[PDB]
């Protein structure tokens, strides 16, 4: 809800004249089973699912990149090496 | 006598004020052109002209291959390496 020191200019509370069932959260209260966090709606944690796969995917394509130019393009010294780095197009060595 | 008329403030401002101007531009303007402070496109001096009148795009001389001149009667190498010849990308004319 914030700060106990913002505050509204006029103190008014809106007589809602929808008629939209109050959330469960609402109307909530402490109990044995959930001794914390009874006033907040449950959620997903997709962090625990996003973060270790993307993690395994950019390792993959970043090692897989990584030894696909190293052993699919001609040997050089970096990488930028491997890929702009030959002679130009009829010059034979 | 019959000047009088003439003699007046805005005409004595612009006459004093005027003339000290005419002094100081006719007394200074020689000095900014001895010393290069005038603008180059307004005027070249004469020591302008002499110094760019040496000044030519046309010598292609002195092309060499080492960073340094070890002395000797042979000097720096002056050929292009032969694996050198034909190593450039240049775009199609
Ligand atoms: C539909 C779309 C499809 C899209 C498709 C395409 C998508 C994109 C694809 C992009 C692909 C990119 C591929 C290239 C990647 C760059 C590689 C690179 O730069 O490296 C080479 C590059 C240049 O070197 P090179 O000539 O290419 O390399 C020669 C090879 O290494 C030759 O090998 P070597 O023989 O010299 O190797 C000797 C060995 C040293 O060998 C050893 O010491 C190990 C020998 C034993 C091996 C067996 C294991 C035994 C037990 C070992 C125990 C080790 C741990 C012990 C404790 C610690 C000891 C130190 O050293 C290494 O292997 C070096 C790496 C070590 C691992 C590093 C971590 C991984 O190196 C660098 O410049 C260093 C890295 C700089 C960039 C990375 C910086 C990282 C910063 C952190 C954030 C990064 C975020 C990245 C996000 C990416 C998202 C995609
Ligand atoms: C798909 C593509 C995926 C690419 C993924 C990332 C790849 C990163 C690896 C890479 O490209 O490595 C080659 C890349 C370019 O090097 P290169 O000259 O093509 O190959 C080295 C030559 O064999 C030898 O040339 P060098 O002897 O002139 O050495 C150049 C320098 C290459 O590294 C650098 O030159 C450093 C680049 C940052 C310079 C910042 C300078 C700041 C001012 C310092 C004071 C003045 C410096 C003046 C120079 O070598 C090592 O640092 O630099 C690295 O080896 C690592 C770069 C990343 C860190």
């Amino acid at each position: 809800r914030g700060s106990v020191f913002q505050m509204p200019s006029t103190p008014v509370y809106p007589l809602t004249t929808t008629k939209k069932v109050a959330p469960p959260t609402a109307l909530a209260k402490r109990t044995p089973e959930q001794p914390f966090g009874w006033g907040s709606p449950v959620r997903e944690d997709r962090a625990w699912r996003v973060v270790p796969r993307n993690f395994i995917i950019l390792v993959i394509v970043y090692l897989s990149g990584w030894a696909a130019i190293k052993t699919m393009l001609p040997r050089g010294g970096s990488i930028l090496g491997q890929i702009y780095g030959g002679p130009p197009k009829g010059r034979l060595i | 006598g019959s000047i009088e008329q003439f003699i007046n403030l805005r005409t004595a401002r612009m006459f004093i004020y005027g003339g000290v101007s005419a002094v100081f531009l006719y007394k200074a303007t020689p000095v900014m052109y001895r010393w290069e402070m005038l603008p180059t496109f307004l005027v070249k001096t004469e020591a302008y002209k002499a110094r760019e009148a040496m000044i030519a795009f046309d010598n292609m001389k002195g092309i060499v291959y080492g960073p340094y001149d070890k002395g000797g009667l042979e000097g720096p190498p002056t050929k292009i390496p032969e694996t050198s010849v034909g190593m450039m990308k240049v775009d199609p004319m």
